[PDB]
């Protein structure tokens, strides 16, 4: 009677707890239910609540039954039992004034095993609660309402108002099969097709969840393995191939070290490779039809995995939406939630990919929208959403794809488990992209450094002290957005040595002057040193930022219509001066380039209404100058970064041209904590020694290597 | 090279770093160019005449060492059409070459072979051995030695083919590998095996068909694993490293034509049976009789499933097959009538569109189904035109148990025509009748209110007013108005007596309407979900308003708390929402909590250009600010704004916007206008820089 998608397994799990959450919601029994993730009982409460909407029921045996309104509240161990009263009693409030024989109010409680042996104690108040909705104050029949209790972990009878509780083990190969089955039932041909592999997943996942420590896996994963190898042969029809397997059980079992997954898992069978690139795009860009792939959890180090996805997937106007913790002085409260959770939702609606880099936070709130569990309305799915106490059904395009990158520490140890199981792990770091050659060309640069920063020299300097911004991340960065630059073309040798030499480029033009002049001194000149003085001061400009405008403005790509560079400096920002000088010289090509200064901004929104206010200007080629005093400044520039990129990509309408520099001050030596750069992606790191145009030394540089200081006053 | 040898031989004190730094350039200079000119050069340019002891040549030999290393590591071949005119030079290239290009771990049997069988370098060093014998000469005692272990491995691997005695990987990878492999074998002979591979891998294919027949076997079985419960011993065995002549009896010199009894040795009985099972492993036809223990499954299982299979065969290429066991057989390939034709073409081990009866047979089917919907509809939309044409297929089921035994083209002619009746109603045109025709009191009620496409947007309208600022709710509008919009043919303009023709030429119009909107009939029935919601619409706030009204005229109050109260945004803030000029409304008074509840709503509402959302927030966090200030100002023992009160005007009330008072006779009230969140930062910063 009620409608369910095809791919969902209709076990004996999923019967039982629907049957006994329809009976104790009925009759207002308080009903626990305790199993591990994937064990079917938060979807048969969206099933359930679905279902039972009264005379809306799709079924005659529905319409027939109590009318339905859940009131969840996820219980943390920060619960407090004020959560559990103001529930109940909302719960109530909404039973105010109805027929209690054709409308019910259910409290769903999920996680309470969270909060069994919270200090607070909050499940203390259940007990007087489910027995008759009322504390202290005078009981009423409107008090008295249904309680469903989801939890994944073990809870204490005792707190159950002696209720009933559904214990649910591990499942066993046969009901693991039968599950398979279940989820193949919508095609018999297929059935058959997969029926033979059954078996062997079962036993591999058995293996896979003795094997690793921490509950890592899961039977979501089991089931999405399932659902694939079923939609490949479906789409194949034919018998599925060892690739396809393969690309499943790499899809679905893959972001930890310790399970390969693959071994394990073919024990008797062949296929070739697939590369965890190709896994994330097929689960953003799968090749109607109810072909869903889980939200992936990105693990990396470093958060290299964002600029990888940023050069690599999607470098067009489909550019995703980042949510991000604001690192503004004053932006980091609740608000920060509330603006989240509806950009998430807007995107939702509208069918744009979300990045969410930062926001583990945000899992109380999006717990519902990524167990993909939907209900329809003419042809539209709609999922749960969550602020506070407030929970409402978001539409959901199709085209919406979720990305949440972290870093495998944090998730290894305080991500929960129902988190990572509702997620398609990988693991992406640089290494995971480049391909032998490419190593060895990031440890040649490493080395070539060592030599550029001490030739033969009386001092000893650091990279971070010549490359402004290095960390051990650098040549990998360089190599990459150098190999994305080029294109698909495979290995050579030219093309080995145009990276390395390629790679040097990019790498000095965040140089000193100061480290070429003395490469060229301690060298005795050199014929290497001299070809980097030239490149640095000659092909390249350092002069002033005006310099680099001209060069960028004359020299930017056509197509791409959104230019980033991050710039570093010792010397003083910018000011209105600057920038009227700059305007009178990109007079004709673009207006005043607008400025401003990130330590001004208290909140994430002035800042984007000034950067809309830059943006909604009708010229062609818009610069817009973002200084910072480096002296938890990354966090601000980051924030900044990130919105300005969402700004422009809301505002990607047309082929005006976007040049953004965000010029950090630094100091020579330092005061604190080491500025990081290179972030690469789309981000041209360079650093500018002096900015301004240097009225009393007109000369460039490497012009004094001619010239005594008697010559001067000729 | 003649001005880098006079400058670096000049004898400078070594402790300088005179030849140092000369050779670091030259040796710069030559990197540059890509590797292969390097070794052209090194080879074949006349520049060594003045012997190779100079450390000009031994730099240059270096980086060109460095270069055939890197090229190795790519696994692209140097050799190929390479010109050489020294030979002393070459040589030493092709040790490098020899010696980089060599495994890593070069004791391996495995990865020499396959090193020496896949890399071409080495076919070409082979080659130049072959055909010249100055260049062995020329060659480092290492790469001779390589050399030497390579062709050892060459006799080796050759004794067992020409022997039988060989690995399965090592057969595999040769067979993979035999052009090259056969070419070097020439090669190095040149300082029987073609035969002996093709009889090897003869056997390596039987070994191989006899491993999958067996693989085919227990697969079958493994179906009925939950109902019921040596072999598996040798088939898992890892052939990989096994030795052919033990496994499958190799052909050698020894003898001519003779059964090779593979590692399982099995009865012929059982080849046969593994060979039938593993041709109808992808019979799903098969699958099915294969349901109905140690062995017998050949004739307590496989037999008598096997001989209704081959029977069905012979009625299938007859045509005697009765309709019973074909709807339940066939049921699964409904629509398939491609999986249908291959398992018919798997049949002729020993038509085409025979089984098109099959399939035309399945569309009557169909045909009754929608026969009946449409009886529903008939019923539903109340017409009255005879219908009677369908209700000899609707007596179909009422003669099913006397049809099944009718053959198949014995079945009857009557209904081949009626089946091209409606041979044009798809499975999804039945599904949304069906849609239509299970609703009955929903087309009443349509008729009744609306009456009319023209009456349909006004009630629209009405509907959005009171749909619920939510998606669901507001989207269940869009539905129930593409419904009335698609199902409009036969809702309110169909003549109630219009019979089968006229009832056709009328769907003619949902046929588009639904090619459009594929979940038009979704939308219907939804929509039919909410009769009761949409009989209220008919029989008569938002955040969103309330959000605009508060940023027109809201006024946010801080205070210091009262009646002792104890200091908490909850206690300082609270809002003040005034009644518009005439409007019946007093001025309400929202809480902090209350304020939030609203935001969330905003937040997670339709939102189907957040421009006043964004503006309440703003407002809202400022306030928030401020509020905060206050507090710990208040905390830090300031009794100065103990009887301060701010109040913040969303919107310019007569100029003002933001007024403080302190409560106090010196201090006058102050105000000031403009915008509220630039105001109320400023205000906030001096705060807190008064707080330090």
């Amino acid at each position: 009677g009620v409608p369910l998608r095809k791919t969902i397994a209709k076990n004996l799990a999923l019967k039982e707890n629907v049957f006994m959450m329809v009976v104790c919601i009925e009759l207002k029994i308080p009903l626990f239910l305790v199993g591990k993730p994937g064990s079917s009982k938060s979807l048969a409460k969206t099933i359930v609540a679905d279902a039972m909407q009264g005379p809306a029921a799709y079924s005659d045996l529905f319409r027939s039954l109590k009318q339905v309104h859940l009131v969840s509240f996820q219980c943390s161990p920060h619960s407090t039992p004020q959560g559990i009263i103001s529930t109940f009693r909302q719960c109530a409030r909404f039973q105010q004034g109805k027929d209690l024989q054709q409308y019910v109010s259910v409290v769903v409680l999920d996680e309470v095993g969270l909060a069994e042996d919270s200090p607070k104690m909050p499940l203390k108040t259940l007990h007087p609660l489910l027995e008759d909705g009322c504390i202290e104050d005078d009981p009423a029949p409107h008090k008295k309402v249904g309680f469903v209790g989801i939890s994944n972990w073990a809870l204490d009878p005792a707190k159950m108002n002696r209720g009933i509780f559904v214990s649910r083990g591990s499942p066993n190969e046969t009901e693991l099969i039968e599950s398979a089955k279940g989820i193949c039932s919508s095609d018999i041909l297929v059935q058959d097709r997969v029926q033979g592999y059954f078996a062997s997943f079962a036993k591999a996942y058995e293996t896979v969840c003795k094997r690793q420590d921490k509950e890592f896996f899961g039977l979501r994963d089991y089931y999405s393995l399932i659902k694939m190898v079923f939609a490949a042969a479906k789409a194949s029809n034919r018998k599925p191939s060892p690739q396809d397997i393969a690309q499943a059980v790499l899809r679905n079992f893959s972001g930890k070290d310790d399970i390969q997954a693959l071994d394990i898992f073919l024990a008797n069978l062949p296929s070739e490779e697939v590369s965890p690139m190709q896994l994330i795009k097929q689960n953003i860009f799968g090749p109607q039809e109810d072909a869903e792939s889980r939200y992936l959890l990105v693990l990396t180090k470093n958060y290299v995995a964002l600029q990888i996805l940023q050069q690599t997937f999607f470098e067009g106007d489909q550019q995703p939406e980042i949510i991000f913790g604001s690192g503004f002085p004053k932006d980091q409260e609740y608000t920060q939630l509330c603006r989240n959770i509806n950009r998430v939702k807007i995107c939702m609606e509208t069918g744009k990919m979300v990045l969410l880099l930062n926001l583990q936070n945000l899992y109380e709130s999006l717990y519902d929208a990524l167990n993909q569990y939907y209900v329809h309305l003419g042809g539209q799915k709609y999922v749960d959403l969550g602020l506070g106490t407030h929970r409402v059904k978001c539409r959901v395009h199709p085209n919406f794809r979720l990305i949440v990158i972290e870093e495998k520490d944090v998730v290894y140890k305080h991500f929960p488990i129902p988190l990572i199981n509702r997620l398609e792990k990988h693991y992406l770091d640089i290494n995971t992209v480049l391909e032998k050659w490419q190593k060895s060309i990031v440890e040649e640069l490493c080395a070539w450094v060592e030599k550029f920063i001490n030739v033969k020299k009386r001092h000893k300097y650091s990279p971070s002290d010549v490359f402004i911004g290095y960390h051990s991340d650098a040549c990998a960065s360089v190599v990459l957005q150098v190999i994305e630059r080029q294109g698909p073309r495979a290995l050579t040798e030219e093309l080995h040595q145009k990276v390395s030499e390629e790679a040097k480029s990019i790498l000095l033009n965040c140089a000193t002057p100061d480290a070429v002049v003395r490469l060229s001194a301690y060298s005795l000149g050199g014929f290497a040193a001299e070809w980097l003085s030239q490149e640095y001061f000659h092909r390249q400009r350092h002069n002033s930022f005006a310099d680099f405008l001209q060069a960028h403005l004359h020299t930017a790509d056509l197509e791409r219509h959104a230019i980033f560079t991050e710039i570093t400096t010792f010397s003083r920002l910018l000011t209105s001066h600057d920038c009227e000088i700059l305007e009178s010289e990109v007079t004709g090509r673009a207006p005043k380039p607008t400025l401003l200064w990130l330590q001004q901004f208290d909140t994430e929104y002035s800042f984007l209404k000034e950067v809309r206010n830059c943006l909604t200007n009708t010229a062609k080629c818009k610069i817009l100058i973002f200084q910072t005093d480096f002296e938890r400044s990354a966090q601000l520039i980051a924030s900044a970064k990130y919105s300005v990129i969402n700004e422009i990509n809301k505002i990607r309408e047309n082929e005006d041209r976007i040049f953004v520099y965000f010029i950090t001050k630094l100091s020579r030596v330092g005061r604190g904590t080491a500025y990081v750069g290179f972030h690469g992606g789309l981000w041209q790191s360079v650093h500018i020694d002096d900015l301004r145009r240097s009225t009393l030394m007109v000369s460039d540089v490497t012009r004094l290597q001619h010239v005594t200081i008697s010559q001067l006053f000729a | 090279i003649e001005v880098w040898r006079r400058l670096v031989e000049i004898q400078f004190p070594a402790e300088h770093g005179w030849k140092e730094s000369l050779l670091g350039d030259m040796e710069w200079r030559l990197t540059k160019e890509e590797p292969l000119s390097q070794i052209t050069a090194y080879c074949n340019s006349c520049w060594d005449t003045k012997g190779l002891e100079d450390s000009v040549a031994k730099t240059f030999e270096k980086c060109i060492i460095e270069a055939v290393s890197s090229a190795c590591q790519s696994q692209t071949s140097i050799l190929q059409g390479f010109s050489y005119s020294d030979l002393r030079k070459f040589g030493i290239v092709l040790s490098a070459v020899i010696t980089k290009s060599w495994p890593r771990t070069a004791d391996n049997f495995d990865d020499i072979l396959k090193h020496l069988l896949t890399l071409a370098d080495v076919k070409h060093v082979f080659r130049l051995c072959g055909t010249d014998e100055k260049i062995l000469a020329n060659v480092t005692e290492d790469a001779k030695r390589l050399i030497a272990v390579a062709d050892s491995v060459l006799t080796k691997v050759v004794g067992d083919l020409l022997s039988g005695t060989i690995l399965v990987g090592q057969l595999e990878l040769i067979i993979k590998h035999k052009n090259q492999f056969l070419d070097i074998w020439q090669l190095r002979e040149k300082s029987a095996v073609e035969e002996a591979l093709d009889w090897r891998r003869e056997e390596l294919l039987l070994l191989k068909k006899e491993k999958r027949c067996v693989d085919s076997l227990l697969k079958m079985c493994g179906n009925v694993k939950h109902l019921i419960q040596v072999l598996a011993v040798r088939h898992s065995q890892d052939l990989s490293s096994k030795r052919l002549n033990d496994t499958v009896t190799v052909r050698l010199s020894t003898s001519s034509n003779s059964q090779r009894a593979t590692h399982y040795h099995l009865s012929s009985q059982v080849q046969e049976m593994a060979g039938k099972i593993d041709l109808l492993r992808d019979s799903h036809i098969f699958q099915l009789f294969w349901r109905e223990e140690l062995e017998e499954v050949y004739d307590y299982l496989y037999q008598p499933s096997y001989r209704k299979f081959i029977k069905l065969h012979q009625d299938l290429k007859s045509g005697e097959v009765t309709l019973a066991e074909i709807d339940v057989i066939f049921k699964d390939f409904v629509n398939k009538y491609t999986d249908l034709d291959s398992e018919l073409k798997i049949m002729c081990t020993v038509i085409k569109d025979r089984v098109e009866q099959i399939k035309e047979y399945h569309h009557l089917h169909q045909a009754v189904h929608a026969a009946k919907v449409i009886l529903q509809v008939k019923e539903s939309l109340g017409l009255n035109g005879d219908f009677s044409v369908l209700n000899t297929l609707l007596n179909f089921t009422d003669n099913f148990d006397d049809f099944r035994r009718e053959t198949l083209d014995q079945i009857n002619q009557e209904l081949i025509q009626a089946k091209k009746l409606l041979q044009d109603i798809s499975e999804a045109r039945c599904k949304g009748l069906q849609a239509l025709s299970l609703r009955k009191e929903f087309i009443c009620w349509v008729r009744e209110a609306l009456g009319g496409i023209n009456e349909l947007k006004v009630f629209v309208d009405l509907a959005s007013i009171s749909a619920g600022e939510n998606d669901i709710d507001v989207d269940r509008v869009a539905c129930f108005h593409d419904a009335v919009q698609g199902y409009a043919s036969l809702l309110f303009k169909l003549d109630p007596s219009v019979d089968f023709s006229a009832f056709m030429k009328h769907l003619k119009k949902l046929w588009k309407a639904l090619d459009k909107d594929q979940y038009l009939p979704r939308k219907l029935c939804d929509s039919a979900r909410n009769l009761e919601w949409l009989k209220t619409v008919n029989e008569s706030r938002s955040s969103l308003t309330l959000a605009t009204a508060i940023n027109q005229r809201g006024i946010y109050v801080i205070q210091a708390p009262k009646g002792g109260q104890k200091i908490s945004p909850d206690t300082v803030l609270h809002l003040i929402l005034p009644e518009s000029p005439g409007s019946h409304e007093e001025s309400r008074e929202y809480s902090l909590e209350e304020v939030k509840e609203l935001l969330n709503k905003l937040m997670l509402m339709s939102g189907k250009n957040n421009t006043e959302v964004e503006r309440f927030s703003e407002v809202f966090c400022s306030v928030q600010r401020l509020s905060q200030a206050f507090i710990d100002l208040h905390s830090a023992g300031n009794m100065l704004f103990r009887t301060w009160i701010a109040m913040a005007y969303c919107s310019p009330k007569q100029g003002v916007s933001l007024q403080m008072d302190f409560g106090l006779d010196l201090v006058t009230e102050l105000k000031e206008g403009g915008d509220v969140t630039e105001l109320l930062a400023a205000l906030c910063r001096q705060m807190e820089h008064f707080l330090d």
